[PDB]
């Protein structure tokens, strides 16, 4: 949730 | 309202279903079962199917869409690629050594003490780094010509299994011996210890000593494997690995070193970057004078508070949707119930906290129910009020809601109130499109992503997820038609393109994504003469 494209887009 | 509201050549209204795709198969599908004669007609004739899943929206390739990339990529009228993606393109075509980044920490040593370290975690293991970066980071600092390079290398075995260390070891000490002829491994140490997360800075302590003072076991090339498998032997695997020492003193991050970390997850990284690159040294606790004059890189941006560079920082995302039609002195309306009130403001505006001049935003309340199977229309049809009140006034040519009961309901993997999710969503649906044509605005309609229209798994058990299935385009305005992309699927980043051509407005450079309608002038021109 910190930038776009960051780990938690992966869910 | 805004100055520029009346240069519009038509307003636009954007219904976002959350949860529904396009599927075929009726099996388990709520969508095709359930009652909605709004959506079958919009989805008739001139409409569209574009991609929502995957590369298609900067995903690993199969990955199910979200809510969270959907609302990012229609908003913004490009593919953001997620940082596994972005990064393994700049591996495969070799753009490391031109990275700006980079090359600045590689003119720091040159220009300094010629030192530099790589740290983070060596595995395969993808979640929170690879192997393959590091490998591809190591190749890329040898042919930018940095005189000494050191790795420290964190165990895994929780993205990978318990005892795969030791194979990642001999992979990267072959790696450095015989592939590159280049840089030193410095330290193993486990996970456990460099990369807390609940700031129990002991653990910490554990991996900044033996990176800054070498407190470990003192081993070499010859010996390591050697090391770790005794301690295999004694139960203590990848994860928990204790320190383990190599090049001695010339190892060690010392005053004036530069140090890169190749993690891409910050959230396991914040605690040792924050010790070796700001202040939280203190924290550690330790005996050892803590190096001067260190500069530390991140693979990704760890914290926007920390001064250090990154090679891959996050995606501009400069006039996405909602800030071109600002820039445009055009305003808009964002509409949602609770549960996807985020989405069509933060994630919808770029993937931050921003609210643009002239946009208006207007949160309805979802209903306060244990599980969403108990109230499966939500407040769509709230929703709908709100946004026909808005078609009424006629005071903004751009508007947007989102209709949350196909994935929230579908989430609960409950095939009966799926149903009723669909069916409510396509009333409301209906209300809204009556009220645009009684009012003068286009509809479109599209989802972020499927789930409604697979609620069965093929054993006959519940299927809760997302999906890769397609979503519909739709468009109520007669002088367009539809046409695909030259050498591509169409996809959610042509949606925010495709609503500019339609509000006959200008397209920023920073969209790359294209409009996938065309006038039927003009398509009739292209006909007749090609
Ligand atoms: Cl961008
Ligand atoms: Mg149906
Ligand atoms: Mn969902
Ligand atoms: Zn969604």
């Amino acid at each position: 949730x910190d930038y776009p494209g960051d780990y938690c887009y992966l869910y | 309202a805004m100055a520029n509201n009346s240069s519009v050549a038509n307003k636009v209204c954007l219904i976002v279903i959350d949860g529904w795709g396009v599927s075929e198969d009726p099996y388990g599908n709520a969508i095709l079962n359930a009652q909605t004669p709004v959506m079958d007609k919009l989805c008739s004739g001139n409409w569209a199917q574009i991609e929502a899943h995957g590369l298609h929206v900067g995903l690993p390739e199969g990955l199910m869409g979200n809510s969270e990339v959907g609302h990012l990529n229609i908003g913004a009228g490009r593919v953001i690629y997620q940082d596994i993606v972005r990064i393994n393109l700049a591996v495969k075509n070799n753009k490391f050594v031109t990275n700006e980044s980079l090359v600045d920490a590689c003119d720091r040593a040159k220009n300094g003490n010629g030192r530099l370290h790589l740290a983070g975690l060596v595995s395969d293991g993808g979640v929170h780094s690879h192997i393959d970066h590091m490998f591809a980071l190591v190749k890329a600092i040898k042919e930018l010509g940095v005189p000494e390079l050191y790795l420290h290398f964190y165990g895994d075995g929780r993205d990978t299994s318990p005892n795969s260390g030791v194979g990642f070891l001999e992979q990267t000490l072959e790696f450095l011996e015989k592939t590159t002829g280049y840089g030193k491994l410095a330290t193993v140490v486990g996970r456990y210890y460099a990369m807390d997360r609940d700031n129990r800075w002991e653990r910490i302590n554990v991996a900044y000593e033996a990176m800054i003072g070498g407190v470990g076991e003192t081993s070499d090339e010859a010996g390591v494997v050697e090391v770790v498998r005794k301690r295999y032997a004694a139960d203590e695997t990848d994860e928990f690995l204790k320190p383990i020492i190599l090049q001695g003193e010339k190892g060690r991050v010392q005053n004036d070193d530069t140090i890169i970390f190749f993690d891409y997850r910050a959230d396991r990284m914040r605690e040792i970057s924050a010790a070796m690159g700001m202040d939280r040294y203190k924290d550690c606790n330790s005996k050892l004078a803590h190096p001067s004059n260190l500069q530390v890189y991140g693979m990704t941006q760890y914290k926007a508070e920390f001064p250090f560079k990154s090679l891959f920082p996050p995606a501009s995302n400069k006039n996405v949707l909602a800030e071109w039609l600002a820039e445009q002195k055009v305003s808009q309306f964002h509409c949602a119930e609770t549960e996807k009130y985020a989405h069509v403001t933060f994630f919808f505006n770029g993937g931050l906290e921003k609210q643009f001049e002239g946009e208006e935003r207007c949160l309805v309340p979802s209903p306060k129910v244990a599980t969403y199977d108990l109230q499966p229309e939500m407040s769509a049809a709230g929703v709908a009020d709100k946004m026909i009140e808005q078609l009424e006034a006629g005071t903004h040519p751009f508007i947007m809601c989102n209709f949350a009961p196909p994935d929230m309901v579908g989430h609960t993997g409950v095939y009966e109130a799926a149903v009723k999710a669909c069916e409510a969503t396509d009333i409301a649906i209906g209300r809204i499109y009556e009220a645009t044509q009684k009012h003068g605005y286009s509809l479109m309609v599209t989802a972020d992503h499927g789930n409604a229209e697979k609620m069965k798994a093929p054993d006959g058990g519940k299927h809760t997820a997302h999906t890769c299935y397609r979503v519909p385009l739709t468009l109520s305005h007669p002088g367009f038609k539809f046409v695909d992309p030259a050498d591509r699927h169409p996809a959610l980043c042509d949606v925010a393109p495709t609503v500019l051509a339609i509000m006959g407005l200008p397209q920023p450079a920073e969209m790359t994504g294209v409009s996938i309608v065309q006038k039927i002038k003009l398509a009739a021109a292209l006909e007749h003469h090609h």
